[PDB]
RNA sequence: UUGUGCGCCGAUAAUGUAGCGGGGCUCAAGCACACCGCCGAAGCCGCGGCAGCCAACGUGUUGGCUGGGUAGGGGAGCGUCCUGCAUCCGGUGAAGCCGCCGAGUGAUCGAGUGGUGGAGGGUGUGGGAGUGAGAAUGCAGGCAUGAGUAGCGAUUAGGCAAGU
RNA sequence: GGGGAUAAGCUCCGUGCGUCGAGAGGGAAACAGCCCAGAUCGCCGGCUAAGGCCCCUAAGCGUGUGCUAAGUGGAAAAGGAU
RNA sequence: UCAAACUCCGUGAUAGCUGGUUCUCCCCGAAAUGCAUUUAGGUGCAGCGUCGCAUGUUUCUUGCCGGAGGUAGAGCUACUGG
RNA sequence: GGAGGGGAGUGAAAGAGUACCUGAAACCGUGCGCUUACAAUCCGUCAGAGCCCUCGACGUGUCGUGGGGUGAUGGCGUGCCU
């Protein structure tokens, strides 16, 4: 029959993506693909055999058009008139990592397995991270030519 | 108001498990020599021979 | 002759109730609810036997795409090249090769790249 | 070494001594049959050309004729009164691969 | 200026973004025109089983077409009980009931088995039906849910000591 | 085509027109009546239809030549507009 | 219990109305139209299903040929009306 | 205190004790195995990790033409009748 991963089959690696001057959607899609494990031939939608992804320089990320001051991030508290909106500009200047986190999280499945996969994403607004002990592998967003 | 639906067994049992009794705590005492258990609230009364021990 | 209904009814009731072991709540205890759930279960099984072939083909295609992009080639170009080269391995065994024998998958990728045209966008 | 043999409209990855369930073949148990091959993987080199695959065949011995799992079908459409019960057990043969 | 391809205001309601399905996209993941692939259904093909109609040759095989379906029409069957006849089983344990292991295209089956039980059953071939329920705000009996919940029936009131 | 204010998810007729009714499967987010296609059963085989191929989500952040700045794409008129 | 009490009987009153009608599989497979109707949510006959018998392609599709129209279009000192 | 029960006896049987043949279902417990307290579930179905039990083969655990129980997790999925 088709191969199925067992208890100790999944092996995880660490990647770091430098978000400097990278389109938000492009980086978010690449990071979602890495987190889901779609790049591994042993992929199984049942299992979270993905990899740990580190994103540094989250505040340097590139947003095209006028989406910096015309795209809103919304949230409702649950109380009447509890709708709050911030543009990408102030959201970046206050919580730089939140833009990248929101974008990536919106691109992976909304099941419980997606909640588990979220745990393997670390984003940092600075150029450095505290995960040097894991020796992350630098990652470049390339496109396979056809 | 009346119940619109019949309870499932899980909900009925989960609510019903909260109707229970707690075990009173017991301490030892010496009345007429023999040791026996008594609630601490009645220790003084037992020592004064005011509580019937069967 | 007056006929009592017990034996004839108990037969099918036992069959349905035995088939419904493991269900939750009324669906495993009462014959009527178990019978409704059995109707739904057999409809579901019939639909899912048909859908299972497509589900497994989708999983195989996902694995083949991953292993092909690991060899710097896309799934669609790889399938076109394999068809051009005349090799007749289906997606099930292609995914099996991708997981179990990566060297064989790389060799097949090489032959598929060889069989491809020189300009894939040419009006050929 | 192993090969991918075709039988009954399907392909199976088999090695020597493998036991594989397969669609019904008109052969008695204890007999031997030869099957075409879609790919041969011996060690490192991979045989994929049509002519080389035609020059090779996989020989297997019929172990027994068995039956598949029982399948219960009960077609149903609500608010119609339509039901249709049906059963099915597929016929199969068990082949043990002798060599490639 | 003339026609044109895309664009701009016009544009504008009351739970919450809310007139891309979401993330997001102009570094197009937008549009137009050409080109090349692939995905994609119970469609078609491959391999195996079954059935209806017809054909050929035969004394049942092969082949060709066909096999969604309500109202409804036609055909063939499963299970229940009582019985004529004929056979077989049974206190060395029938029926009924509860399991295990299997079986048939279906209703279903198990002269396969284990436990319980204590007196009648099976099979073949005919005869006859009070012959099959899931629902009629159906009927009788038993039992759930609400739930250890409401209430424990006035407008006077009980207490202590001793006894049993 | 008639009635109604050629307004209605209004009503009444014609149509070897379709589908649903009595039709599952795929697509249109969901979606009796729209598009593809008519389910005898099994398969962990292949090719396609409509519709698609950045991630959710299977398959192209496909190739070549141009356009758009409006997030137009991803709702609307008379009319207005270096 | 009262715009004609209650009980039993006629009696299993009668309802073009409402509800219900119990095992399986195989083959085929509709209609929601016309006419009449104290008629319009009913029914009769016809239309459409199925089964049997009889008859054979008479059915259907495409090409060609022979026919009659007064629609679309157009036209009007060719008529009648505005 | 009784009711009731435990030994002991009767009985072929007390899984025949005057609540008594057989003793089904709903309903109510007790014990063991698996699972379950970040999760939006017509409660199933298709894949399926892990754990437990069982049948075979070879060693000491490790596969198999295996079988059962439970199922984290993913896909699909709008109760029956009228």
């Amino acid at each position: 029959p088709t191969y199925t991963p067992k208890a100790g089959d999944t092996t995880r690696s660490w990647y770091v993506i430098d978000a400097s001057d990278v389109v938000l959607g492009r980086l978010a899609s690449a990071a979602a693909t890495l987190l889901r494990g779609k790049h591994k031939p042993t992929f199984t939608p049942n299992v979270d055999g993905g990899d740990f992804v580190i994103v540094i320089n989250a505040d340097k990320i590139a947003v095209s058009g006028d989406k910096l001051t015309k795209k809103f991030a919304y949230r409702h508290s649950g109380y009447p008139g509890g709708l709050r909106k911030r543009t990408i500009g102030e959201l970046l200047e206050k919580h730089p990592t939140r833009v990248v986190e929101n974008a990536i999280i919106g691109m992976l499945p909304h099941n419980k397995l997606g909640r588990q996969i979220q745990k393997k994403l670390k984003v940092y607004a600075g150029p450095d991270h505290p995960h040097a002990a894991q020796q992350p592998i630098p990652f470049e967003i390339k496109q396979v030519a056809q | 108001a009346v119940p619109k639906r019949r309870m499932s067994r899980a909900n009925t049992r989960s609510r019903r498990a909260q109707w229970k009794a707690e075990a009173p705590g017991l301490v030892t005492v010496s009345v007429a020599g023999q040791q026996r258990k008594v609630p601490r609230r009645l220790l003084k009364a037992a020592r004064l021979g005011l509580v019937d021990l069967d | 002759a007056r006929v009592k209904r017990a034996l004839n009814a108990q037969k099918k009731r036992r069959t349905v109730l035995k088939a419904s072991k493991g269900y939750r709540g009324q669906r495993s205890r009462l014959y009527r609810k178990a019978k409704e759930q059995q109707l739904h279960s057999l409809t579901y099984a019939y639909r899912d036997r048909r859908a299972r072939k497509g589900e497994f083909r989708k999983l195989w295609i996902s694995r083949i795409n991953a292993a092909a992009r690991a060899n710097d080639i896309t799934y669609n170009r790889l399938i076109q090249g394999l068809k051009a080269a005349g090799v007749e391995v289906d997606r099930k065994n292609l995914a099996e090769l991708a997981v179990s024998d990566p060297a064989a998958f790389t060799a097949l990728v090489d032959v598929a790249r060889a069989a491809l045209p020189e300009d894939v966008n040419a009006p050929s | 070494t192993y090969a991918i043999v075709k039988t009954g409209g399907k392909q199976y990855k088999v090695a020597a001594g493998d036991v594989v369930k397969v669609e019904k073949l008109d052969s008695e148990p204890g007999a031997s049959v030869s099957l075409p091959v879609a790919l041969v993987v011996d060690g490192a080199n991979v045989t994929s050309k049509a002519d080389d695959l035609a020059k090779v065949a996989v020989t297997a011995e019929v172990l027994e004729h068995t039956k598949g799992p029982k399948i219960r079908i009960h077609k149903f459409k609500n608010k119609t009164g339509y039901h249709k019960r049906q059963g099915h057990r597929q016929q199969l043969t068990v082949l043990k691969v002798t060599g490639i």
